[PDB]
């Protein structure tokens, strides 16, 4: 829990991304020129007054000052959302000189900051999307051996949500080898973005090819995700770290937020919207009311603060 | 580049040589200046300033410096050895330097080359034409060069003088014979501030080839 100040740039000369400090000085890390790529900079709040006199003295670029106790990602984005009046913002950058030790921000993308004059922009849609995430396991099929949907209401309003500009996300923790025959019984390759598999577990991410019978175009789901944590629990969140990479993989590069919808609440780590799924081996029908939850929680932003 | 704060801090001690005596009595071009014998005295002060910095920048930690010494000016090859365009003496009391301005001179004239070599730019209408769109301190790079040049020149004399001061006579002749003693050394107490000097920069050799 700190108060927290950030630089605004002048010249957006890149724009949407941000940058984390463990020093005022560290400027000296980043040198000539450098500064001009980077739209803004968080920096935890001066122990001694000198430096924010310095700050207030510097003349260079705008600024901002306030209190986030909240030590939480979406949280903070939010309030920096609040503060510079935008919807949308980009990655956080990261150099070799490590990071402060915030490390409460663990689980986000990282940006290797030389990278971002190579990032490239994408045609994947016109406008700044929001994100939805979906599982498999007890979500939305029917949880007989052959499944429904819950609704045709909901099959055909998953392609409508294109209508939006917003993106549609599936993780299956089920086993990768059924999903091919659940979408060949059903396919919504026509109505659905991004398909992923086998996240169903945590495992010892420590230093110590597929479509051959049918030309899917599906990859190797790669065991990339860090233990993490290093402690004695049970949990298998989502990772946001690995939906980033494969989004921007895909170039996808900036969005207005991301929501989940999973029978899990623990794997939600401070995820913008959580929709526990209820579970149902018979069409429940219900899904009127999940639209409104997702229509409103979407129109957060139109008063341009999602409260 | 993690490299890049250390050029940008390379080039900083550079500069900070030398806008001081690019000031401070300067008439002309170091070429012109050295073109003839107009102020010998200039000359040899200009010399004995830069030795006067070598050893503050060396040895910081006391700022003081002997200010008394000899200067000799020679024109010949016997007045002269290859190899030692300055040599350090004294004579009953009377410490000296001497040097050879021609060869410097000489040496002072083929800095005619151009950089065509690597990469650098990223060339991109972002890195250029972007910022095409959208939004005397006469000085050259050859210049630079050939102040860079002289002053890596002097650390060689500046190194010998120290060493000569500090263990007499006999070390310096031996020293002569054999700079073995420079090979291969940044160990030393912390008051050399070995990191200042610029061996530790860059790095040659020959191959001896046919």
């Amino acid at each position: 829990q700190s108060k927290w100040i950030c630089l605004r740039l002048n010249d957006a000369i890149i724009k949407r991304h941000v940058l984390v400090l463990s020093e005022y000085a560290d400027l000296k890390y980043l040198g000539f020129e450098k500064y001009k790529f980077f739209e803004y900079v968080i920096f935890q709040f001066c122990n001694d007054p000198q430096l924010c006199k310095i700050i207030e003295n510097n003349y260079n670029y705008c600024m901002q000052i306030f209190k986030a106790p909240a030590d939480d990602m979406r949280d903070i984005r939010h309030n920096i959302k609040r503060a510079f009046k935008t919807p949308v913002l980009g990655h956080m950058c990261v150099l070799s000189n490590k990071p402060p030790m915030y490390s409460f921000l663990k689980e986000w993308f990282l940006l290797p900051h030389y990278k971002v004059v190579s990032l490239k922009s994408e045609s994947l849609t016109w406008g700044f999307p929001h994100v939805v995430v979906f599982d498999l396991d007890s979500t939305l099929i029917t949880e007989e051996e052959q499944v429904e949907i819950r609704d045709p209401f909901v099959y055909d309003s998953l392609q409508e949500l294109h209508e939006m500009g917003c993106v549609l996300v599936l993780w299956s923790y089920g086993s990768r080898d059924h999903v091919a025959h659940s979408m060949r019984d059903v396919d919504l390759e026509g109505y659905f973005d991004i398909i992923i598999s086998e996240g169903s577990t945590v495992q010892e991410e420590r230093s110590d090819i597929v479509d051959y019978n049918l030309k899917k175009r599906f990859i190797e789901n790669k065991f990339v995700f860090d233990i993490h944590n290093h402690r004695s629990d049970n949990n298998i969140p989502k990772s946001p770290k690995i939906v980033i990479k494969y989004l921007s993989d895909k170039n996808v590069n900036f969005f207005k937020s991301i929501t989940l919808v999973d029978d899990l609440p623990t794997n939600n780590y401070a995820y913008d919207f959580y929709v526990k799924v209820k579970r149902c081996p018979t069409p429940v029908q219900d899904w009127e009311h999940y639209h409104n939850e997702i229509i409103q929680n979407i129109m957060d932003y139109e008063q341009y603060f999602i409260k | 580049s993690l490299e890049s704060y250390e050029t940008l801090k390379i080039k900083l001690a550079l500069s900070k040589y030398m806008a001081m005596l690019s000031t401070l009595e300067m008439t002309q071009p170091l070429l012109e200046i050295f073109r003839n014998k107009a102020d010998t005295r200039q000359i040899a002060a200009v010399v004995f300033s830069t030795l006067a910095f070598i050893h503050n920048r060396f040895h910081p930690l006391v700022t003081n410096f002997t200010n008394k010494m000899e200067f000799v000016v020679t024109e010949t090859n016997d007045t002269s050895i290859p190899g030692e365009p300055i040599l350090f003496t004294e004579n009953e009391g009377v410490l000296l330097c001497s040097v050879d301005r021609p060869s410097i001179v000489k040496m002072l004239s083929r800095e005619f080359d151009t950089e065509a070599l690597v990469n650098f730019e990223n060339d991109n209408c972002n890195v250029r034409i972007a910022k095409t769109f959208g939004a005397d301190f006469s000085i050259t790079e050859v210049e630079a060069t050939q102040y860079l040049t002289l002053l890596l020149t002097v650390e060689h004399a500046y190194l010998h003088y120290y060493i000569f001061k500090n263990y007499g006579v006999f070390e310096y002749c031996k020293s002569l014979t054999d700079h073995s003693l420079f090979t291969n050394k940044l160990r030393s107490t912390m008051s050399t501030k070995t990191s200042n000097l610029l061996l530790s920069k860059f790095k040659f050799t020959i191959e001896d080839f046919d």
